[PDB]
């Protein structure tokens, strides 16, 4: 027993890129809804990706966890690639982010519990994920987090989310995913990241030195956190489990109620 | 209120769109619902 294409019915598109297409989707048999991201032989062998892929989608087909979309299989036929995947229905935290400016407190301290938990199941695997970009999440049915750039893509900046080790071309390890966590509290709060600059040069320069400013409204549970995880070096920054312990965190965050 | 469809009506559409183009279409197929097939006599 194979996946096949005749078991699956393909509805609206979800994206469209260079690589192929994002279909919301459902399995014949079941009616169980989700996702067919549908990857072009061409194009993958046109930019020697073959390889690359093949260990992204064995990555992802392993994740188990409430926060990262799963990938429930993959198959192919002459010219292309399909992976089953989990459907997150609400769109990105990059746009609702858009759409709001800036998170409040809880909406902020949830996320990063999701998150939180989400890299400390990655870690456990031995698995770094350091892309958690507002674009790269999102949101389940009930509004919960879904870290999404798993896999394979369609598809001064950027560097926005780079740690100090891996600008200046250093070793890196599962620490450039507490910095990242970092500046996505600092985004989710402030409404942009802490390093933003005109140019590539200057972004380095704020970056290599850690240099950042918190503006007046942010609260000191909210300035303690992030400066834990924005550290130089590494192994100063926390463990996960320690920002799952944080004052502000545990205070702020919130489970599922009427 | 999600439609779904066989992946062969779907998957190149966007490719094959020279080949789904054909003058008269929704006008035939209209007047094709409305006209009758008179039976076949002698
Ligand atoms: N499993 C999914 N459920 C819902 N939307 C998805 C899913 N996967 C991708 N998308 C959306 O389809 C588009 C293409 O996604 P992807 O191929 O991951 O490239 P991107 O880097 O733009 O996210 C994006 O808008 C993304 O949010």
């Amino acid at each position: 027993r194979q996946w096949a294409l005749e078991d699956f019915e393909i509805g609206r598109p979800l994206g469209k890129g260079k690589f192929g297409n994002v279909y919301l989707a459902r399995e014949k048999q079941s009616k169980f809804i989700l996702a067919l991201k549908v990857l072009f032989k061409a194009q993958l062998e046109k930019a020697g990706v073959e390889h690359q892929l093949r260990r992204e989608v064995e990555i992802q087909s392993h994740l188990r966890h409430p926060n990262i979309l799963r990938l429930y299989g993959y198959f192919h036929d002459a010219t292309r690639v399909y992976l089953i995947l989990e459907y997150a229905p609400l769109g990105t935290v990059y746009r609702e982010l858009q759409k709001l400016s800036k998170f409040d407190e809880q909406r902020t301290a949830t996320y990063i519990t999701e998150l939180a938990n989400a890299l400390s199941y990655c870690h456990s695997k031995r698995v770094i994920h350091r892309d958690i970009k507002p674009e790269n999440l999102l949101l389940g049915s009930a509004g919960e987090l879904k870290i999404a750039n798993f896999g394979w893509s369609v598809h001064a900046g950027t560097l926005d989310y780079l740690p100090p080790e891996m600008i200046e071309g250093r070793m890196h390890d599962e620490k450039v995913d507490l910095w990242s966590l970092g500046v996505l509290c600092y985004e989710f709060l402030v409404g942009k990241p802490p390093f933003e600059a005109n140019t590539y040069q200057e972004t380095y320069k704020r970056i290599s030195r850690v240099e950042f400013t918190f503006p007046d409204f942010v609260t000191e549970g909210a300035r303690d956190l992030i400066s834990r995880l924005l550290k130089h070096n590494p192994s100063q920054r926390p463990m996960l489990r320690e920002v799952l312990e944080h004052p502000w965190i545990t205070a702020n965050s919130s489970k599922p109620s009427n | 209120e999600e439609s779904f469809r066989d992946p062969a009506e779907v998957l190149g559409t966007g490719a094959e769109v020279d080949y789904l183009e054909q003058f008269g279409t929704s006008s035939f197929k209209e007047s094709a619902l409305r006209k009758q097939s008179l039976y076949l006599k002698f």
